[PDB]
C-alpha cells in the first residue's frame, strides 16, 4: 500500500525537481 | 584505415604478410583441399541423412553441401592463411624459396 | 482542336495557386528581410550574420 | 543546464521503473513503461553527446532506437499471442 | 535453364528485381576492381 | 590409452540409458575417444606450456619485484 | 520559454503509469514521444526528432494503439570559424561511422532486425499459413473407415 | 484462412467459337 | 534547427486555420433551412522492420562519397540481410 | 544395375568424408 | 558596401583575391591555431592578416570601385552563394583583379 | 504570418482540384464536367463548399467534440505542415530543414495517426476495419516511397529538398531513374489512396468507411485532405525526379523562364496524371493491392537503391 | 578473418533460414517439417563453426580494425566461445527429441538459435558497451522470440511474455548504467574505459555519475543471470517455457553474460567498490537456492531455483579480483554448465509427463535405472558430493574466498552448500529407497541425449582423476582477462 501510498511522494518530488 | 597486425603475430616465419585472395587459396595444400573435402562430405551426408526423414533428401543435401563449402572453404582458407602469414607450422616456405 | 482547354483552366487556377503559395511565402520573407531566403544556410551563414550585423555597429 | 536536461531523462526513467514495478498486473502498461525507459536512456545518451560533444553516444542512441523498436515489436506481438484467440 | 525461363516468367518481378540488383552488386564487385586504370 | 575403455562406457552407458542393450558396432568407433584422450593429454602438455608463458608474462609485470 | 516545458513530457510519463483506461495511457505514450522530440530538436538533433517521431510515433506506438483498439485491457562565446566552414548535417556525421567505423554494431542491429522479423512471423503467423495450412493431414490407408468404431 | 485464393494466371487467350463455323 | 521556427508556428497555424474550417459550418444553417485479423499486426511489425531500415539507409544516403565501396558493401551486407529476412516473410507468406 | 540420384551422391560424399578424414588423421 | 567594412557579403566576394593575396598571412595564422589555439599567442598573426587584408580591400574597392559594389550587392541580396549571380562575379573579376 | 500565404492558396488549390477531376476525368469519359455552375465550372467548388455548409446536421452531436472533431484537423493539418519543406523556387521554400526529406516522411507516419485515429473514433466495425485497412496500405507503400527516397538521395547529397531540386540542374533524376518514377507514382498512388489502388475507396465503402457523424465539415475535410495530399504527393514527383523547379535549361528567347511557373507546370502534369489514371485502369482490390507493395514494390525498390548505389560507387558519381 | 566463426554462423543460418522456409512451404515435399533437417544441419554449423573457431586460434586477432572499434578478441574470449558453441552444441542436441515426438515444424526455432548463439558469440568478444549491448538484446531478442514459441499451451505463453518483460527491463537498466558510465566518461571501449577507471575509488572519490552507472550495469547484468535479489521471475521463466527453450536460456546467457561481466568488471571497471553487491548477490543467491530448493516440488522450478543458487556459488569467485577467484568463476561455470546440460538432458529425456513434480519424478529407480543413478549423479554434483565434480566446483570457489579473505562468505557457502547436499540426497533417498509414487512409464530418450547424458556423466564422475585440462583452461583465462 506505500508503494501506491507514492503516489503523492513521487509526484511532490516531480514538482520539487521543476522548481529548481 | 586498416592493418592485418595481429595480437600474438608471427609465432612462426611469415611467408607473405597479408596474403591476397586468390593465392592465400591457390596455396591450398593437399592437406586443405582434404578439409574442405572431408568438412563438405560430413555436411553433404548429415545433409542426406537429416532430409530422408521429410522426404527432403535432395535438396537438404544440396543445402548441406552450401553449408559444408562454405565452412570448410573457409575452414581451409583459415589455414592456409594462418601458414601463408606467420601463425602456423608453415611448412610451405619452399614454394617462396623455389619461385 | 482546342477542348481540352476547358479541362484544363482548373489545372490552370489549381497551378495559378501554387504559383502564389510559392511567390507568397518568397515576396513576404524578402519584405520582412531585404534579402531573398538563403536555402543551403548553414551554421557558417548564421555565424556570419551575427559578425555582420556586429560590424555594421 | 546538462544536468537539467539529464535528471529529467532520469526522472523519466524512474518513472519508468515505478510503472514497472506497480503495473506487475496489466501487461501493456508494462510495455509502454518498457519503451519509456528505453526512450528516458536513449534521449540520455543524445543528451551526453551532445554534451560530451561526442558521436558514439548518436551512433549507440541510433542502435538503441533500432532495437528498442524491434524489442517493441516482439513484446506486442507476444502479447497478441498471450491473449490467445 | 528451363526452371530459370518458368521462374523469369511466372515471377517477373522478383527475377527482374535480383537482375536490377545484380547490376548494383556486381558493377562494384568486379567493375570496380577493373577501373585500376 | 584410457580413452578407449572410457569411449566403450559411454557408448555402453548411452545404450543403458535408451534401454537397448550393451551391442553393436559404434563401440568400434571408440577408438575415436582414444583419439580423443590423446588429443585432451596433447592439449593438456600444450596448455600448461602457454600458461607457463602467461606466468612468465605476469613475473615480469607486477612491478618486477619493484 | 518552450526549453522548460519538458513538465509536458515530464507529467505525461506520469499518466501512462498511473492509468487505468488504456486510451489514455498509450495518447500520453504519444505525448511522451512528441515532448521528447521537441527536446531532440532543442538539442539540434535534427535526425533523431525525426527518427523518434517515425519509428516511435507511426510505428511503435501504433502498435500499442493497436493493442488498445483491439484487445481492449477493461557574451563570451568565442566561436571558432574553424569546423565551420563544412557544416555536417547530423545524417552526414552519422553515416561517416556507422557504416564504415562501427558498422559490425550496425550489422548487428541487422541480425536483430533480423530476429525480429523471424519473430514476428513465428508468433503471430497464428496458424493463418503453412505453419498449419498446409492440411488437416488426414490419410485414407490410415483409416478404417468406421466400421469398427 | 485456407480459402482457395483466386490464382490470376489461366491459359491464354484463343477465341472459341462453336463447331459451325462454315458447314455447321 | 534555425529553420524549425516556421514549422513550429506553422503547427499552430494551421491548427487556427483548421478550427475556423471547424467553426464555419457549425456558425451557419441555423433554424429554418471479426474478432481479430492478425494479418494487420504482421503487416504492422514488417513496416515497423522496413522503416527501421530505411532509417538506417538515410545516413549511408546522404553519406556515400564519404565510406568509399567499404561502406557501400557494409550496407550491402545489411542489405542482404534484410532480403533474407523479406525472402523468409515472402516464403513463409506474410506478404498477403 | 542402377540406382537413383540424389543418393548416389549422398554415397560418394560419404566415402570422401571417410577418405578425407583418413587423409586427415594420416597428415 | 561603403568604407571597406569586412562584412560577410564583402569578405565572402573577396575570397578569391583574399586567396591570391594575402595568403603568407593567412596560412601563417592557420599556423599558428594549428600550433596552439589559445587566442592571444598569436594576436600580432591576428593583426598581421587583418592587416593586409582590409588593405586589400580598400585595393579592391578603389581601382573597380563600381564593380566591386554590385557584387557585394550580389553577395548581400543572395547570402554569399556564388551561383546566383555569376555575371556580376564576372564583370568584377574581368574589370581589373583577375 | 506567411503560412496564409501557403495554406489559403492551398485551399483554394484543393477546392479547384476537386473541379479539376471531375473536369479531366470526365473530358477523358467525352464528356464536359462541371459546365453551368462558374462560367466553366470555375464556380462549382464554391458552389460544393457553399452547399455543404449550409446543410443542416443530421444529429448535433456536439458532445463528443474532442475525440473525432479534431481528428480531421489532424489529418488536415498534416497534409498542409507537410507544404512547408517543400520549394516551389529557388529561396521559396517556407522553412528549408537540412533534413526535409526525413521530415518528410515523419509526417506521413503521423497522417497513420490521422487516419487511424478518426477511423477508430467511427464506433462502426466495418468503417473501423476499413479505416485500418487504409492505414495499413497507407504505411505499406510508405516503405516503398522511402527506399525510393533512398535512391533519389543517393543520387543527391543531402535530403535538403531545395539540394534534391538543385542536384538535377545537368539531368532531371526522371530520366535516369525513369523506372523508379513510375514506382514513386504507382506509390504515390497507393500511399494516398486515390489511385487505380482504391478499394477502401471503392465509391461507396469510402463515404461509409471514414466517419459515422458527418455533418458535411468531415466529408469535406477528408476530400480536403485527400485532395492536398495528393496535391503534396504530387508535388513530391515533381522535387525529387521531375526538375522541382529548373527548365529544360535550353534558355528560350520567348521564355524568361519563372520558376514557380515551372514547379506549377509539373505539379499539374503529375495531377492530370492522377486523374487520367483514375480514370482508365480498374481497382486494385486491396488483397492484390498489398500483394503489390511487399512482393512488387519493395523488390523493385530495394534494386534500385542497390542499383543507384552501384552505379554511383564503381564510377565515382556520388 | 577474425570474424570466421561469426561469418560463418550468419551465413549458416541464412543457408538454413532460407532452406527452410522454402521446403516448409512447399507443395511438392507435401509441406514437410523442417525441424530435425534444419537442425542436425544446425548444430553441424555449431561444430563447423566450432571448428572454424579452435582451429585459428591464432587468427582470431589477425586485424586491428575490429580493435579499437569493435571488438578486441583474445585467449579468454577464444576459450570462452569454444565453450559457448560447445554448450550450443549440447542444447541443440538435447531438443532433437522435442523436434520430431513434439509437434515442431517452426525450424526457424534452430534458426534463432542459431542467431542468438551468433549473439552470444558476438557477447563474448563484445569489448565495447555499445557492442556488449548490441550483441546481448540481440541474444535475448532470440530467447525472448523462442520461449514465447508454443502458441497452443497458454502456460508457455505468459511465461515467455515475463520472460521478455524482465529482459527488456533488464536491458533497459544494463543501458542506462552504459548511459551514466559513457556519459560520465565519454568513453564506451572497455580499452577506453579501463584507462578513466583507474583509481576511482567511488567511496573514497566523489564520482557519483560513473557509480551509478556500474551499479546500474551490475544490476541488469544481475537481473540477466538471474540472481537472487532480482530474479523476480526466473522460477516462473524456466517453469512456463518448454523445456528445451529452458534448457537454452539457462546455460548458454550464464556462461555468455558471465565472460561479459569478467570484460567489464575485471578490466573495464577493476576495483572492490563494485563487487560488493556481487558478495550480497552471492550471499543471498546461495541462501535462496538452497532454501527455495528445499521448497520448490516442480522440477522444472526446482532446477530453476538450484540454477539461481549455482550463479550465486559462480559469483563467489567474482566477488573476489584476484587471479584464484576469477579462474574459481570460470571452474564454476564449466561444473555448472555441463551438469545443467546434463539435468536438462534429463529432464528433456521424460517427455512423458506433463508439468509434474519430483514426486511423478519416482520410480525412476525401477523404470530405466541406469537414467535414475545418471540423475542421482547430477543432482550430487550440484550439491558438491566430494566424488563428483561439482564438488571440485564448490570447493576451488570456496577456496578462492578463503584465500581472498572473505572467510564470511566461504562460511555461507558451506553453511548453503551442506544445506543442498542434505535436500539432494533426501531426494535421491526418496526417488530410490522408497515412495513408488504412480509408476509413470517413459519413451525411451534418443541416442543424442544419450551420448550427452553418458558423456557427460562420465565428466562428472570422473572429474577428479583428471582436472589438470580444465585448471590449466580457466586459468590461461583468468590470466588473459
Ligand atoms: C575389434 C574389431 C574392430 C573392427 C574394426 C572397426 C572399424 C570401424 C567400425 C565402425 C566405425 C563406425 C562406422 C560408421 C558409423 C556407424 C553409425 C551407426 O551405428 O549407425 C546406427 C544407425 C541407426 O539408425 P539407422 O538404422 O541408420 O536408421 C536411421 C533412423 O531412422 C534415424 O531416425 P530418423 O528416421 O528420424 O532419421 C534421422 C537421421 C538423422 O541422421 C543424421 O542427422 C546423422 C548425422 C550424424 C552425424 C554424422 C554422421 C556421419 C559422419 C560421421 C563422422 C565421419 C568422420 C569421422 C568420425 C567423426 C566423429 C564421429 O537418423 C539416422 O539414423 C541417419 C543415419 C544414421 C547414421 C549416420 C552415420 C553414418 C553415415 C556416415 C558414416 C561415418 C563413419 C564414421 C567412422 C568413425 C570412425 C572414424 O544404423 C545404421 O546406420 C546401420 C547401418 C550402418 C552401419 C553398418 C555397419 C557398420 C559398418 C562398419 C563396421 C566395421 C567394424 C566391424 C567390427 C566388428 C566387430 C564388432
Ligand atoms: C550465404 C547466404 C545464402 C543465401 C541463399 C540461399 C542458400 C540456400 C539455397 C537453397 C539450398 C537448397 C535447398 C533449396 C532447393 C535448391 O536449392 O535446389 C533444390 C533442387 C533439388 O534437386 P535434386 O532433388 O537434387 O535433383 C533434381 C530433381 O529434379 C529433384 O529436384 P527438382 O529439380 O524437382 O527441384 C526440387 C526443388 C525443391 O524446392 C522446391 O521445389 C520448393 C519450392 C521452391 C520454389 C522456387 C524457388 C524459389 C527460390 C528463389 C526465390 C527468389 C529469388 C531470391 C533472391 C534473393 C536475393 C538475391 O528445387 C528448387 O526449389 C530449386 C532451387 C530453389 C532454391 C531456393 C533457394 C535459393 C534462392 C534464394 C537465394 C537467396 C539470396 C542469395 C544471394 C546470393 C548469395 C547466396 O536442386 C536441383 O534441382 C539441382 C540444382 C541446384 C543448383 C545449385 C544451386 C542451388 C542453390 C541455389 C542458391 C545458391 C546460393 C546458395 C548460398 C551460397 C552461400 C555461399
Ligand atoms: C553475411 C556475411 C557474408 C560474408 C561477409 C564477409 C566477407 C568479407 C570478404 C572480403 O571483404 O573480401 C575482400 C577480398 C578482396 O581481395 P583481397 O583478399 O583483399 O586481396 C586479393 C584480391 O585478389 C584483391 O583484393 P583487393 O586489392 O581488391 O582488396 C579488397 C578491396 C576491394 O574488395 C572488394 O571489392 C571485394 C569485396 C568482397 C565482398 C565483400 C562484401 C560482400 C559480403 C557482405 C555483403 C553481403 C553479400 C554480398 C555478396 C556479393 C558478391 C560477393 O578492399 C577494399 O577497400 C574494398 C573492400 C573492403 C573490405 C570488405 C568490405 C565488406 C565486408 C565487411 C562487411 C561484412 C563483414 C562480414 C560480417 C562481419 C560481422 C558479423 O576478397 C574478395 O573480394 C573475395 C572474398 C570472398 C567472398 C567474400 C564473401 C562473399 C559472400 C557472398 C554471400 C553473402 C551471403
Ligand atoms: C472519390 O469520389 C468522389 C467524387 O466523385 C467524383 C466527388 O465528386 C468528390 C468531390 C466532391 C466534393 C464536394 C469534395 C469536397 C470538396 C469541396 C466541398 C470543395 C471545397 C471548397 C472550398 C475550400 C471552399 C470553401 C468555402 C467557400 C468557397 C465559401 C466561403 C465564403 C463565402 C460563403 C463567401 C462567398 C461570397 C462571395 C461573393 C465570393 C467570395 C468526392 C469528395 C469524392 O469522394
Ligand atoms: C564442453 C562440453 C560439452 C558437452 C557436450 C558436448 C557434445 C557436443 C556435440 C555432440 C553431441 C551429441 C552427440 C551426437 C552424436 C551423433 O550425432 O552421432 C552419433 C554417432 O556416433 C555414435 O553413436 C557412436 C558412439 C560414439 C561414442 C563417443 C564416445 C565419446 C567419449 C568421450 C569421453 C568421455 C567424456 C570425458 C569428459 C550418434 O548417432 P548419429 O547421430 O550418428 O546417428 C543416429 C543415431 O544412430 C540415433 O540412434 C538416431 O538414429 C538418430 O537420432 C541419429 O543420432
Ligand atoms: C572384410 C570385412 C570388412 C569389410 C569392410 C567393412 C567396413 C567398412 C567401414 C565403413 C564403410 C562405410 C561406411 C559405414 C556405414 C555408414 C552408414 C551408411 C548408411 C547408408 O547406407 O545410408 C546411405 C547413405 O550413406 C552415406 O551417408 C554414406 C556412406 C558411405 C559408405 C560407403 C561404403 C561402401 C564403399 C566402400 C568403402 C569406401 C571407403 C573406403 C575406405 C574406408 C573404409 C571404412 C543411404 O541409404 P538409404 O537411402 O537406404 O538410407 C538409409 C539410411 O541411411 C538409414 O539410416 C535408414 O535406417 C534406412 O531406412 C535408409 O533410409
Amino acid at each position: 500500500g506505500f508503494v501506491y501510498h507514492y503516489a503523492f511522494a513521487m509526484l511532490l518530488g516531480l514538482t520539487l525537481f521543476v522548481t529548481f | 584505415n586498416t592493418d592485418i597486425t595481429a595480437l600474438e603475430k608471427a609465432q612462426y616465419p611469415v611467408v607473405d604478410r597479408n596474403p591476397a585472395f586468390t593465392k592465400v587459396v591457390g596455396n591450398f595444400s593437399t592437406l586443405d583441399y582434404l578439409r574442405f573435402s572431408t568438412i563438405t562430405g560430413i555436411s553433404v551426408t548429415v545433409g542426406y541423412l537429416s532430409g530422408i526423414k521429410p522426404g527432403i533428401k535432395g535438396p537438404s543435401m544440396v543445402t548441406g553441401g552450401l553449408i559444408g563449402l562454405m565452412g570448410g572453404f573457409m575452414y581451409a582458407y583459415q589455414n592456409s592463411a594462418g601458414r601463408l602469414m606467420g601463425f602456423f607450422p608453415n611448412d610451405g616456405e619452399v614454394a617462396s624459396y623455389q619461385k | 482542336s482546342l477542348v481540352w482547354l476547358e479541362a484544363m483552366l482548373p489545372l490552370g487556377i489549381i497551378g495559378g495557386m501554387l504559383c502564389i503559395m510559392g511567390n507568397s511565402q518568397y515576396y513576404i520573407h524578402k519584405a520582412y528581410h531585404g534579402r531573398p531566403k538563403h536555402i543551403g544556410h548553414d551554421e557558417w551563414d548564421v555565424a556570419m550574420e551575427r559578425r555582420d550585423k556586429k560590424v555594421v555597429e | 543546464d546538462l544536468i537539467k536536461y539529464f535528471t529529467f531523462s532520469m526522472i523519466i526513467f524512474i518513472l519508468g521503473i515505478w510503472g514497472i514495478l506497480l503495473n506487475r498486473r496489466n501487461i501493456l502498461i508494462m510495455l509502454m513503461s518498457i519503451e519509456l525507459m528505453l526512450l528516458a536512456v536513449n534521449s540520455n545518451f543524445l543528451v551526453f553527446s551532445v554534451s560530451l560533444d561526442d558521436m558514439m553516444g548518436q551512433v549507440f542512441a541510433l542502435l538503441v532506437l533500432t532495437v528498442a523498436a524491434a524489442e517493441s515489436a516482439i513484446g506486442l506481438a507476444i502479447f497478441v499471442i498471450t491473449f490467445r484467440v | 535453364m528451363e526452371k530459370l525461363r518458368m521462374f523469369v516468367a511466372q515471377e517477373p518481378v522478383v527475377a527482374a528485381s535480383c537482375l536490377i540488383g545484380g547490376v548494383g552488386l556486381f558493377l562494384p564487385a568486379v567493375v570496380r576492381p577493373i577501373l585500376d586504370s | 590409452m584410457v580413452g578407449a575403455l572410457l569411449g566403450l562406457g559411454t557408448q555402453m552407458y548411452s545404450n543403458a540409458l535408451r534401454k537397448l542393450p550393451y551391442m553393436r558396432h559404434p563401440w568400434e568407433h571408440v577408438v575415436g575417444m582414444g583419439l580423443g584422450a590423446v588429443f585432451a593429454n596433447q592439449l593438456v602438455k600444450w596448455d600448461v606450456k602457454l600458461k607457463e608463458d602467461l606466468d612468465v608474462m605476469l613475473a615480469k609485470a607486477r612491478a618486477a619485484n619493484e | 520559454i518552450l526549453s522548460v516545458l519538458s513538465s509536458l513530457a515530464l507529467v505525461s510519463g506520469l499518466m501512462v503509469v498511473r492509468a487505468k483506461n488504456p486510451v489514455h495511457s498509450v495518447l500520453f505514450f504519444i505525448l511522451v514521444f512528441c515532448d521528447t522530440s521537441g527536446l531532440l530538436l532543442l538539442l539540434g538533433l535534427d535526425f533523431f526528432a525525426m527518427i523518434f517521431l517515425v519509428v516511435y510515433i507511426g510505428a511503435i506506438a501504433v502498435l500499442f494503439l493497436f493493442v488498445v483498439m483491439m484487445f481492449h485491457i477493461q557574451s563570451l562565446r568565442y566561436t571558432v570559424y574553424a569546423g565551420k566552414v563544412r557544416s555536417w548535417t547530423n545524417l552526414e556525421t552519422l553515416g561517416n561511422l556507422l557504416y564504415t567505423y562501427y558498422f559490425v554494431w550496425f550489422l548487428v542491429p541487422s541480425l536483430i532486425l533480423l530476429v525480429a522479423m523471424i519473430g514476428a512471423i513465428v508468433l503471430t503467423m497464428h496458424r493463418t499459413t503453412k505453419v498449419k495450412r498446409q492440411d488437416v493431414f488426414r490419410r485414407n490407408a490410415i483409416d478404417f473407415r468406421r466400421t469398427i468404431m | 484462412a485456407a480459402a482457395a485464393a483466386a490464382a490470376a494466371a489461366a491459359a491464354a487467350a484463343a477465341a472459341a467459337a462453336a463447331a459451325a463455323a462454315a458447314a455447321a | 534547427m534555425l529553420e524549425f521556427a516556421p514549422i513550429f508556428i506553422y503547427l499552430v497555424i494551421s491548427l487556427l486555420v483548421s478550427l475556423i474550417l471547424l467553426g464555419v459550418p457549425f456558425l451557419f444553417a441555423s433554424n429554418s433551412s471479426s474478432r481479430f485479423d492478425i494479418r494487420f499486426y504482421l503487416v504492422s511489425i514488417l513496416f515497423l522492420i522496413f522503416d527501421l531500415e530505411v532509417t538506417f539507409f538515410f545516413p549511408w544516403a546522404v553519406s556515400l562519397n564519404k565510406i568509399d565501396l567499404f561502406g557501400f558493401w557494409s550496407m550491402m551486407a545489411f542489405l542482404f540481410i534484410l532480403t533474407i529476412g523479406f525472402l523468409y516473410e515472402w516464403k513463409r507468406g506474410a506478404l498477403d | 544395375v542402377s540406382e537413383d540420384k540424389n543418393r548416389n551422391y549422398a554415397v560418394v560424399a560419404g566415402v570422401v568424408a571417410i577418405v578425407g578424414s583418413i587423409g586427415w588423421y594420416l597428415k | 558596401t561603403g568604407n571597406p567594412i569586412p562584412t560577410s557579403a564583402v569578405l565572402t566576394a573577396s575570397a578569391k583575391h583574399i586567396g591570391m593575396r594575402c595568403m603568407p598571412e593567412n596560412v601563417a595564422f592557420l599556423k599558428c591555431k594549428k600550433n596552439d589555439p589559445n587566442p592571444e599567442k598569436c594576436l600580432d598573426k591576428g593583426r598581421d592578416v587583418t592587416r593586409c587584408v582590409l588593405g586589400l580591400l580598400k585595393d579592391l574597392h578603389q581601382k573597380c570601385q563600381k564593380e566591386m559594389d554590385d557584387y557585394v550587392g550580389c553577395m548581400y541580396y543572395y547570402t554569399n552563394e556564388f551561383d546566383l549571380c555569376r555575371k556580376e562575379q564576372e564583370a568584377f573579376e574581368k574589370v581589373c583583379p583577375l | 504570418a506567411e503560412i496564409l500565404g501557403i495554406i489559403l492558396p492551398l485551399l483554394l488549390g484543393v477546392a479547384f482540384l476537386v473541379l479539376a477531376e471531375r473536369k479531366v476525368m470526365a473530358f477523358v469519359q467525352r464528356r464536359k464536367g462541371p459546365d453551368v455552375v462558374g462560367s466553366f465550372g470555375l464556380l462549382q467548388p464554391l458552389a460544393d463548399g457553399l452547399k455543404l455548409i449550409l446543410k443542416e446536421p443530421i444529429s448535433p452531436s456536439s458532445a463528443n467534440f474532442f475525440l473525432f472533431r479534431m481528428a480531421p484537423v489532424a489529418t488536415f493539418m498534416l497534409s498542409l505542415v507537410a507544404w512547408a519543406v517543400v520549394p516551389f523556387d529557388y529561396g521559396m521554400v517556407l522553412s528549408d530543414l537540412n533534413i526535409g526529406l526525413l521530415y518528410l516522411f515523419a509526417i506521413s507516419s503521423l497522417g497513420v495517426y490521422g487516419i487511424i485515429i478518426a477511423g477508430w473514433s467511427s464506433n462502426s466495425k466495418y468503417a473501423f476495419l476499413g479505416a485500418l485497412r487504409s492505414a495499413a496500405q497507407m504505411v505499406s507503400y510508405e516503405v516503398s516511397i522511402g527506399l525510393i527516397l533512398i535512391t533519389v538521395l543517393i543520387c543527391v547529397g543531402s535530403c535538403n529538398l531545395s539540394e534534391i531540386v538543385m542536384a538535377q540542374k545537368q539531368i532531371w533524376f526522371g530520366i535516369p531513374l525513369f523506372p523508379v518514377l513510375v514506382m514513386f507514382f504507382i506509390s504515390c498512388l497507393a500511399e494516398t489512396n486515390r489511385a487505380p489502388f482504391d478499394l477502401p475507396e471503392a465509391e461507396a465503402e469510402l463515404v461509409a468507411g471514414y466517419n459515422v457523424e458527418y455533418s458535411s465539415m468531415g466529408f469535406a475535410l477528408f476530400f480536403l485532405g485527400e485532395y492536398a495530399n495528393m496535391i503534396l504527393m504530387s508535388g513530391l514527383c515533381t522535387l525529387f525526379f521531375l526538375g522541382g523547379w529548373l527548365p529544360i535549361l535550353d534558355l528560350p528567347i520567348f521564355k524568361k523562364i519563372p520558376g514557380s511557373i515551372w514547379f506549377s507546370i509539373k505539379v499539374l502534369f503529375f495531377l492530370f496524371l492522377y486523374i487520367w489514371v483514375r480514370a482508365a485502369f480498374p481497382r486494385y482490390r486491396y488483397d492484390q493491392l498489398m500483394g503489390l507493395g511487399w512482393k512488387v514494390f519493395l523488390p523493385l525498390s530495394l534494386a534500385w537503391v542497390v542499383s543507384v548505389s552501384g552505379l554511383l560507387v564503381t564510377f565515382q558519381w556520388l | 578473418l577474425a570474424v570466421f566463426p561469426e561469418i560463418f554462423i550468419i551465413n549458416a543460418t541464412f543457408i538454413l533460414l532460407i532452406h527452410g522456409v522454402v521446403f516448409s512451404t512447399s507443395k511438392k515435399y507435401d509441406y514437410p517439417p523442417l525441424a530435425s533437417n534444419v537442425g542436425w544441419l544446425g548444430l553441424l554449423s555449431v561444430l563447423i563453426t566450432l571448428l572454424l573457431l579452435a582451429a585459428g586460434a591464432p587468427l582470431l586477432t589477425i586485424a586491428h580494425l575490429f580493435w579499437n572499434n569493435l571488438f578486441r578478441r583474445d585467449n579468454f574470449t577464444y576459450f570462452c566461445q569454444i565453450f559457448l558453441l560447445l554448450s550450443t552444441a549440447g542444447t541443440i542436441s538435447m531438443c532433437f527429441d522435442f523436434f520430431d515426438q513434439e509437434r515442431f515444424d517452426a525450424f526457424e526455432f534452430i534458426v534463432l538459435i542459431l542467431l542468438s548463439t551468433c549473439g552470444m558469440l558476438f557477447m563474448i568478444s563484445a569489448y565495447d558497451l555499445i557492442a556488449m549491448y548490441l550483441a546481448i538484446e540481440l541474444q535475448s531478442l532470440c530467447f525472448y522470440v523462442i520461449a514465447a514459441s508454443k502458441r497452443k499451451s497458454e502456460f508457455s505463453t505468459e511465461a515467455g511474455l515475463k520472460y521478455l518483460i524482465l529482459g527488456a527491463f533488464s536491458s533497459g537498466i544494463l543501458l542506462f548504467g552504459c548511459s551514466m558510465i559513457y556519459g560520465s566518461t565519454g568513453a564506451t571501449h572497455f580499452d577506453q574505459l579501463a584507462k578513466i577507471l583507474t583509481g576511482y575509488e567511488i567511496t573514497g572519490a566523489r564520482s557519483s555519475g560513473i557509480f551509478m552507472g556500474i551499479l546500474f550495469i551490475a544490476v541488469g547484468f544481475l537481473f540477466k543471470i538471474t540472481a537472487v535479489p532480482f530474479h523476480m521471475w526466473a522460477p516462473d521463466i524456466y517453469e512456463g517455457s518448454p523445456t528445451p527453450v529452458t534448457a537454452f536460456l539457462s546455460i548458454a546467457p550464464k556462461i555468455s553474460i558471465f565472460a561479459n561481466i569478467l570484460r567489464v568488471f575485471i578490466y573495464g571497471s577493476y576495483g572492490a567498490t563494485l563487487q560488493q553487491i556481487f558478495f550480497f548477490c552471492s550471499i543471498a543467491s546461495m541462501i535462496l537456492g538452497a532454501l527455495a530448493a528445499m521448497a520448490q516440488t516442480k522440477v522444472k522450478r526446482l532446477l530453476a531455483y538450484s540454477s539461481i543458487g549455482h550463479v550465486g556459488y559462480i559469483c563467489i569467485g567474482f566477488s573476489c579480483g584476484t587471479i584464484e577467484g576469477i579462474q574459481s568463476l570460470l571452474i564454476g561455470i564449466f561444473i555448472y554448465a555441463l551438469m545443467t546440460m546434463d539435468a536438462f538432458a534429463i529432464v528433456l529425456a521424460l517427455r512423458q509427463t506433463r508439468v509434474k513434480y519430483i514426486a511423478d519424478l519416482g520410480a525412476l529407480a525401477k523404470t530405466n535405472p541406469i537414467l535414475a543413478i545418471t540423475f542421482s549423479i547430477t543432482m550430487f554434483s550440484y550439491a558438491g558430493i566430494p566424488p563428483l565434480a561439482g564438488f571440485c566446483s564448490k570447493f576451488y570457489l570456496f577456496f578462492a574466498a578463503l584465500g581472498c579473505g572473505a572467510y564470511f562468505l566461504a562460511l555461507v557457502g558451506v553453511v548453503t552448500s551442506v544445506i543442498g547436499c542434505f535436500y539432494y540426497i533426501r531426494l535421491v533417498k526418496r526417488m530410490f529407497f522408497d515412495t513408488p509414487r504412480t509408476w509413470i512409464l517413459y519413451e525411451p530418450m534418443d541416442r543424442n541425449k544419450s551420448l550427452l547424458l553418458a558423456m557427460t556423466s562420465f565428466f562428472i564422475t570422473l572429474f577428479l582423476l583428471y582436472p589438470s585440462p580444465l585448471f590449466s583452461v580457466t586459468h590461461q583465462m583468468a590470466l588473459s582477462l
